[PDB]
């Protein structure tokens, strides 16, 4: 049995959310189905639980009637709907299901939902070519790549040449800018003899803005 | 705040012993049996223990649970490098009527060989000074222990205003990547000899140098 959980949500503060959790080869039987969250640089965090076939509820004293948790037995797929979103529910949400022969322990688990809450916009990033430049002379080795700046929400997507070239990348991890839009880099390691001749585009997808942008890397003139 | 206390961090020696710790009260370990998980944060935590020391199937006899009063503790013998990782612990709370979890231990196995930072420095583009902005990008690598600290210099004159520092993340190779970027006016950018970005790891610091192109 496997818990299948829905794809990331991206909203505003006040707004409400509904992620749901689907058993996968087998139903919720007798057992609970508990949501547990996980806010970035914070711990697990138990949200409530239901017992589908009973219909009890349980939920976490902190969470004052903002959480409502619902299954329903047709389909094996139970709901959390966390209302009146701040920046602090910002978080990846679990759910488990509990085992009673192993003291209620959570032994099988979803595989998390990342939902953001931002007052950010949805916005396409602005993609600019970095110039080869001189990594290491002695290797024969230079460094160029993209900037892959000011965009809402995650995720990215960054290739280069269609594919084609996946030795020597390295797409770092994003920036989250004061300005609440993310900016990232990828740079290519590639040495100095083919840069008079080898072609360099990298391309970047932005899916949540339906965008996708190539930019040729030439060397700096 | 956890209702259940642990110690934020943890850190032992490859195949050696670490005890960690969880202390509650009556209403929840000292009426309820202990459980504990294993994350990694990009993956489902994982069941280590239930009902106080038992090991569900797949998990290593490395791993053993135990509760006393109003405290349970989790030991790992013969530590590998698999084993970093946070660790928690729950338990039901009568009180509460509802689960509680402890505040999580980050797990250090002290193995791994230190690594300097390599340094890429990029100056802006001529494209986005060509949209009025001027951002340098300096790309941090391979350095071990996960932490770093960033300085940027406009010629020798230090420049804290706009800068903006990601923090340190595991690449696959297990040492990691940060990267920080300083955001510029063309004007700015055009009224200095050069800029630096300083990056200093374990006391030792590499630095990178960038000019405008006339």
């Amino acid at each position: 049995v496997q818990l299948v959980q829905s794809g990331a949500e991206v909203k505003k503060p006040g707004s409400s959310v509904k992620v749901s959790c689907k058993a996968s080869g087998g139903t919720f039987s007798n057992y609970a189905i508990n949501w547990v969250r996980q806010a970035p640089g914070q711990g697990l965090e138990w949200m409530g639980g239901i017992i589908p076939i009973f219909a009890t509820t349980n939920y976490a004293q902190k969470f004052q009637g903002r959480v409502t948790i619902t299954a329903d037995e047709s389909t094996s797929t139970a709901y959390m709907e966390l209302s009146s979103l701040r920046s602090e529910d910002t978080a990846v949400y679990f759910c488990a299901r509990d085992k009673h022969s192993w003291s209620y322990a959570f032994d099988i688990w979803g595989q998390g939902t990342m939902v953001t809450v931002s007052s950010a916009s949805t916005k396409g990033p602005s993609v600019f070519p970095l110039a080869p430049s001189s990594k290491s002379t002695s290797g024969g080795t230079a460094a160029l790549g993209c900037l892959v700046k000011d965009y809402f929400p995650e995720p990215v997507t960054v290739s280069w040449n269609s594919g084609a070239l996946t030795s020597g990348v390295h797409t770092f991890p994003a920036v989250l800018q004061s300005s609440g839009l993310y900016s990232l880099s990828s740079v290519v390691t590639v040495p100095s003899s083919s840069l008079g001749t080898q072609t360099y585009i990298c391309n970047v997808n932005h899916k949540p803005s339906n965008t996708k942008v190539d930019k040729k890397v030439e060397p700096k003139s | 705040q956890s209702v259940l206390t642990q110690p934020p961090s943890a850190s032992g020696t490859p195949g050696l012993r670490v005890t960690i710790s969880c202390s509650g009260s009556s209403s929840n370990i000292g009426s309820n049996t202990v459980n504990w998980y294993q994350h990694l944060p990009g993956t489902a935590p994982k069941l280590l223990i239930h009902s106080n020391n038992q090991r569900p199937s797949g998990v290593p006899d490395r791993f053993s649970g135990s509760k006393s009063g109003t405290s349970a503790s989790l030991a790992i013998s013969g530590l590998q490098s698999e084993d970093e990782a946070d660790y928690y612990c729950a338990a039901w709370d009568d009180s509460l009527n509802g689960w509680v979890f402890g505040g999580g231990t980050k797990l250090t196995v002290l193995g791994q060989p230190k690594a300097a930072p390599s340094v890429t420095l990029f100056p802006p583009s001529s494209e986005e000074l060509q949209a009025n902005k001027a951002t340098l990008v300096c790309l941090i690598s391979d350095f071990y222990p996960g932490a770093v600290t960033v300085a940027w210099k406009a010629d020798s004159s230090p420049v804290k205003a706009g800068v903006e520092t990601t923090t340190p993340s595991k690449q696959s190779n297990n040492k990691y990547a940060a990267s920080s970027y300083l955001s510029l006016t063309p004007e700015q950018w055009k009224s200095h000899r050069s800029y630096s970005c300083q990056v200093t790891h374990e006391g030792s610091t590499v630095e990178k140098t960038v000019a405008p192109t006339e």
